[PDB]
RNA sequence: AGCACCGUAAAGA
């Protein structure tokens, strides 16, 4: 008798489908100003690829999605 | 004549070991291993296998003739691992494609370093082990690819398959082409002429070779007969080989007295608990109708049915949602639920692999399979039944040959589980003890070669400077096999020491055969432009050599008479279907003009080739050559290339599906070849045309993946 | 051009059954598939050797192609990649046969057997390729006392 | 073994 499969079959593919340091001078410190070069954090912007009344409705749903 | 020295070694009972070596090199036997073993095994190896390993250690080629199911594949793995130990490369020649996929899956599970080559796919060719068919290796040997200079070990499986007529040239030619500095293994079944084969390999490589032979077997068999309506199985031969025809005589008496059956036999088998069972019927409609008859019974629980549904769906989910809605799929799936299966070369290979796997598990007990399992799988069972002895091969409606009877009987017998196997044979005719004896206990049929010369061979050999056909013919097996039959009239002449035969057969002792056909092939090639005086190639030759999947002379003539240069994309696919397809059908079809016209020009070219062949007396016929090309699938292929549904296609013709799949795969191969030919001459429109046709064919299922891969 | 077949090269026209070609009188060696060949090496790239035939490009001998001393054939490793130079010096000569022709025009050539490979001291001549009859057995050993 | 072809005797309407 038997109830379960075998392994050699159950392997096939169609089936599966350091250290640290404490500086009292600089232990609990954090940067107060940070250098950025991105106009996004800086400023809000829409999604590049868009469309107006019909061309590539896929881009229209992308607009609806990413612009909120 | 070929001088050669054969010898025997003093070993123990269990096998026989014999060497064949050059006639002027004395014999110093093998030596024990040095250092670690290449591959330790969980169990203990028989004398058979350990002798094979000892041979493989000392780097000497070998021949191994022993019944299947005797762990004959161990020497292969040892050689593979030994090669992967010395950085060498190794090769494994399995003609079949599905068997090759299985062997690749196994070797990949084990070694992690393998590569598959085959007409359909290609995997990890930068692998120390190359599993593939043999024709690929033939093409390599021709074009001296980057492998022959790296691989040191070759291993052949199913050389006995060389006894055929249409492919026995490949293994021979491959051997003749290999270099003296190679080593390799032969893994055959029982054949009594092994000594001649070894002597041939030796005289052909000036290399020593070994031979192992044994009738040993782990699971002895018991043969029974069933006569029509006898309701009782009668023993004939027992495990010990004791053949008792008393029961055979009683069975014949029942036959004489006799003047919904296999159902009764399987019911008996199952009540005996003899499951599982294999059923070898030498046809297709018979298997299918027997399955239809036996659908009523059920040899499984319900949980097994759910699990079979699971695996079946997980397998055929790789297809579309429509190929699922296919009549074979549905009208078969219940048969699988119930534990009975069917397998023949008329199915979709997907279901074929599915059924083979399920059988490997045990989710189906009774399997109606004609000859596939006989050769290219390791999936033994507990008992086998021959629905009948008769069959069809080539032309003759011959009886069953002991060779094939044994090649199939080797299936029965599961090591460990089955203490023994039950063979049975159905009979409905007077069969006296002579035929029954020579069938059941008689020995296998010897290994005779075919070695029929071919165009491709001549041309691809004209390419080369160092190798000529006469060499091939003088080195073949069909020639080396005509030196032990020579002593006859030679012995008569030695007595005579009549004289006409003396002169002739002395000037014909070490000479060549089958030359006239060679000269006639050459004459044809000259008349048609595929060569010239001085026996040198011409452009047509370099266009035809690229073709191997069909008749290439006629393809090249179709080119150089301007046929494909005026047609469309698909029509070429159809005119090539006219070549790949080789089966007959009931009703010749009706074809439209646009698609028929070209076939008339095809037939005209064929008639021209036939006349040119008859002038040189190739013993050829015109009507056959012309009608050896069945266009019965031109419309099929046309509608398929128009982007249609397989279900809208399997209907147009009263032909099975697997035949269509073979047709179309061979067709795509031929299209690649023709693209390369057009690439050779210098044209581009034609190659774009053929490539577009290819892109049209491959859609859903004709080129699906192999579940074993 | 404009539904008109116009020649491109100086020579005699040849009409095979339906194919129209031209057979010029001076060209550079176009690559066939079985033709033997003699070649003077020009470069040694990490993977292969670059050879000079009278061809329109730089013929190529892959490191996988060159036969090894005797028949000691196992496989190609880095040690062979470094002997790639000490054995086949830049400027040497090889007598090979073509293996295949690429779509870019180049010719990959190999060494089927030991009769091929590298050449001794001998002497050499450079002529036009349209002055050797396409026939068999380019390798001759003449009774005069030499070979060609 | 099967499928097809041909003839043959018999029954009903
Ligand atoms: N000598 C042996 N003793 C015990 N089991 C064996 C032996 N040889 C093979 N087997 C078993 O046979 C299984 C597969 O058999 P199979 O692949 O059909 O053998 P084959 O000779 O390659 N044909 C292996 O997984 C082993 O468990």
């Amino acid at each position: 008798r038997k109830t379960r499969l075998s392994k050699n079959l159950l392997r096939m593919k169609f089936m599966q489908r350091h250290w640290y340091l404490d500086l009292p001078e600089l232990k609990e410190k954090e940067s107060f100003i940070i250098e950025e070069q991105s106009f996004l954090l800086c400023e809000d912007l829409l999604y590049g690829r868009m469309s107006f009344r019909g061309f590539n409705p896929e881009v229209e749903k992308l607009m609806l999605q990413m612009n909120a | 004549m070929p001088r050669v020295k054969v010898q025997s070694v003093e070993t123990v009972e269990g096998c026989t070991h014999e060497v064949a070596l050059p006639a002027e090199e004395d014999y110093l036997p093998l030596k024990p291993r040095v250092g670690k073993a290449a591959k330790e095994y969980p169990f203990i190896l028989d004398a058979f296998q350990r002798e094979a390993i000892q041979c493989v250690d000392n780097n000497q080629s070998v021949l191994v003739s022993a019944h299947t199911s005797a762990g004959k594949t161990v020497c292969a793995e040892y050689a593979i691992a030994l090669a992967l130990r010395e950085k060498q490369r190794v090769i494994f020649t399995s003609p079949i494609k599905a068997l090759s996929n299985q062997k690749y899956r196994e070797m990949y599970e084990e070694f992690q370093d393998v590569g598959l080559m085959t007409g359909d796919v290609t995997i990890n060719p930068t692998a120390s082990c190359l599993v593939m068919t043999t024709e690929i290796l033939r093409s390599m040997l021709y074009r001296g690819s980057e492998v022959m200079r790296e691989v040191a070990w070759v291993i052949f499986d199913e050389i006995h398959y060389m006894r055929d007529s249409e492919r026995g040239v490949v293994w021979e030619e491959t051997i003749i082409l290999l270099p003296d500095n190679v080593h390799y293994v032969f893994l055959s079944a029982t054949i009594p002429n092994a000594r001649q084969f070894a002597e041939w390999i030796c005289h052909l490589h000036k290399q020593p070779c070994h031979v192992i032979y044994t009738d040993y077997r782990p699971t002895p068999l018991q043969h029974y007969i069933f006569p029509a309506g006898g309701d009782g199985l009668h023993l004939v031969v027992d495990e010990n080989g004791d053949f008792r025809e008393d029961n055979f005589n009683t069975a014949m008496q029942v036959l004489r007295d006799a003047g919904s059956n296999v159902f009764k036999i399987v019911k008996m088998i199952m009540e005996r608990n003899f499951q599982p069972v294999i059923i070898f019927s030498f046809s297709k409609k018979d298997c299918e109708a027997y399955a239809l008859q036996m659908t009523k019974l059920d040899f499984n629980t319900d949980e097994e049915k759910k699990m079979v549904e699971e695996v079946f769906s997980n397998a055929i989910d790789c297809l579309s949602d429509e190929d699922k809605k296919l009549p074979q799929v549905e009208h078969v799936l219940p048969l699988l639920k119930r534990g009975i299966g069917i397998h023949h070369g008329g199915l979709l290979p997907i279901l074929k692999e599915t059924i083979e796997i399920l059988f490997s598990e045990g989710l189906i007990k009774a399997l109606f399979a004609t000859e596939t399992f006989a050769m290219g799988i390791n999936m033994p069972a507990r008992t086998v039944l021959f629905t009948n002895a008769r069959k069809f091969d080539g032309k003759d409606f011959r009886w069953i040959s002991s060779g094939e009877y044994i090649q199939m009987s080797g299936r029965a017998g599961r090591r460990g589980m089955d203490d023994r196997g039950i063979v049975i044979l159905m009979v409905d005719e007077k069969m006296s003890p002579t035929i029954g004896k020579q069938l059941l206990k008689g020995s296998a049929d010897p290994l005779n070669s075919a070695f029929h010369l071919t165009y491709n061979m001549v041309l691809n050999l004209l390419r080369v400077e160092e190798i000529n056909p006469e060499y091939m013919l003088e080195k073949s097996f069909y020639q080396f096999q005509h030196y032990r039959a020579i002593p006859g009239v030679v012995e008569k002449v030695k007595n005579s020491e009549d004289i006409k035969s003396a002169k002739r057969e002395l000037k014909k002792a070490r000479t060549v055969l089958q030359m006239d056909e060679l000269k006639c092939r050459k004459r044809v090639l000259r008349r048609l432009g595929f060569a010239t005086s001085s026996d040198v190639i011409e452009m047509k030759g370099r266009v035809a050599c690229e073709i191997s999947s069909a008749d290439e002379l006629l393809l090249t003539e179709m080119m150089f008479n301007g046929l494909f240069n005026d047609l469309s994309a698909e029509q070429a696919t159809a005119l090539l279907s006219c070549f790949v397809f080789q089966e007959n059908s009931s009703e010749m079809p009706k074809l439209t003009e646009q698609l028929a016209g070209p076939l008339r020009q095809m037939q005209e070219c064929a008639k021209r080739i036939a006349k040119v062949s008859a002038e040189a007396k190739l013993e050829i016929d015109e009507e056959t050559y012309l009608s050896s090309f069945k266009p019965h699938l031109m419309d099929v292929v046309y509608t398929w290339a128009t982007g249609a549904t397989f279900a809208h296609i399997c209907k147009m013709t009263d032909v099975f599906e697997g035949s269509i799949i073979r047709c179309m795969r061979r067709l795509e191969e031929l299209l690649r070849q023709m693209c390369q030919a057009a690439k050779a001459i210098g044209n581009t429109e034609l190659e774009n045309k053929f490539a577009e046709g290819i892109t049209k064919i491959k859609r859903d299922i004709v080129f699906a993946a192999s579940l074993y891969l | 051009g404009e539904e008109k077949l116009i020649a491109s090269v100086a020579g005699s026209v040849e009409r095979v059954n339906k194919l129209i070609c031209v057979k010029a009188l001076k060209t550079r060696y176009i690559g066939e598939v079985g033709d033997i060949v003699v070649g003077r090496i020009t470069e040694v790239q990490q993977k292969r050797w670059k050879v000079e035939t009278n061809s329109r490009l730089d013929s190529v001998l892959l490191l996988s192609s060159m036969n090894l001393p005797g028949g000691e054939l196992r496989r190609r490793s880095a040690e062979d990649e470094l002997a790639m130079r000490g054995f086949l010096q830049e400027g040497d000569l090889i007598s090979a046969e073509v293996q295949a022709v690429f779509s870019d025009g180049a010719v990959s050539l190999h060494t089927r057997s030991l009769k091929y490979g590298k050449l001794g001291q001998g002497v050499l001549v450079q002529v036009s390729p349209s002055l050797v009859k396409r026939q068999k057995t380019h390798f001759h050993d003449l009774p005069c006392g030499a070979s060609v």
